[PDB]
């Protein structure tokens, strides 16, 4: 692992990946929420896609809401949320932790008004963070919020808070980083030497596991059960991680997993 | 560093690498995430296929730097 790796570091800079895992970790449950995870403001056609993909699902009401962290620059994101207002309007609100206008962003702007200009735009424009470093608390935080109906956090309540919306992100990075290493090696005990596998064959590799107990297999198994096992999909290692990192049962004993 | 693999489907596969990663580390990547058996791989850089035993550096791939990946027949 590298030094800049190292969540201890008051200074850690957030990835895109771990963006996106605190998004869906706070607002994942609601399976109506689209949690987008990489788009940038120098993707214009990508970006373009991306939207035109959220506005169509909030509009066709397969969706409600979106959340979009918009990379704009060397570690810095922008907060965009778009949901259906009360007035049979899309709402799109939108903050850039350093308290620039979304007008400064005119790929983004033109990129609105030519998908939908008959959608209102509440530029919150609230500085909040003040190094280098805390953008990417900050795009989380305002997004939770503004996927809540909340006040993001006032420029005075963002200094006294800056340090406590870090640590309890980064308390949830540490264990989900846990969470996620005992899934790959379950994973990887379970897959063999396969490329992929079906979850037939994954039910059967259960059965006969000769190291979990039957106690942890029936859990285990039950917590599939619950959202998977219904057409016999065909999983690779990173979708079996995923299944498995999402399960009552790897969460309740990834560090017994892991030793 | 983020590298970026082409399909002949038109999809682009985005891997996280390091230099010092040899080539069988990188199909390993995309067998991960794409289900494909290494051996049915053939890798490309800019009009070079690359050698399993090799790493990412011996190639001069960058960061942002795209391969082309063309799949086995048969076999």
């Amino acid at each position: 692992m590298a030094n800049d790796q190292d969540l201890s570091n008051p200074e850690y800079l957030y990835t895109e990946d771990d963006i996106n895992q605190l998004l869906k970790h706070y607002l994942g449950l609601d399976d109506r929420i689209s949690i987008i995870q990489h788009v940038a403001l120098n993707e214009s056609l990508l970006l373009k896609q991306t939207l035109h993909q959220v506005l169509s699902d909030i509009f066709s009401g397969m969706q409600e809401k979106a959340v979009i962290p918009l990379h704009t620059g060397n570690n810095h994101w922008v907060a965009m949320a778009i949901k259906l207002g009360m007035n049979d309007d899309i709402v799109i609100s939108y903050n850039d932790p350093m308290g620039v206008s979304i007008d400064d962003k005119v790929t983004l702007i033109n990129c609105i008004k030519e998908l939908c200009p008959g959608a209102k735009i509440n530029d919150l424009q609230t500085v909040q963070q003040t190094n280098v470093y805390d953008c990417g608390p900050f795009v989380v935080d305002n997004l939770i919020k503004m996927s809540q109906g909340q006040p993001i956090l006032s420029t005075e309540e963002a200094k006294q808070q800056a340090q406590n919306i870090r640590q309890s992100q980064v308390n949830f990075l540490s264990e989900n980083r846990m969470i996620t290493s005992a899934a790959a090696a379950l994973a990887d005990t379970l897959l063999k030497n396969n490329n992929r596998i079906t979850e037939g064959v994954l039910v059967d590799r259960i059965f006969d596991n000769k190291i979990l107990s039957v106690q942890e297999k029936q859990q285990l198994l039950n917590n599939l059960l619950d959202n998977h096992i219904k057409e016999n999909k065909s999983l690779t290692k990173e979708s079996l991680t995923r299944m498995l990192a999402s399960t009552h049962f790897v969460q309740q004993q990834a560090n017994v997993l892991l030793n | 560093m983020q590298i970026f693999v082409k399909t002949l489907t038109g999809k682009t596969i985005t891997l996280e690498v390091e230099p010092s990663d040899t080539i069988e580390n990188v199909k390993a990547k995309i067998q991960d995430k794409e289900g494909i058996p290494p051996d049915q791989q053939r890798l490309i850089f800019a009009g070079k296929q690359l050698e399993d035993g090799r790493t990412l550096s011996d190639y001069n791939i960058q960061k942002e730097s795209t391969l082309h990946l063309v799949l086995r027949l048969r076999g």
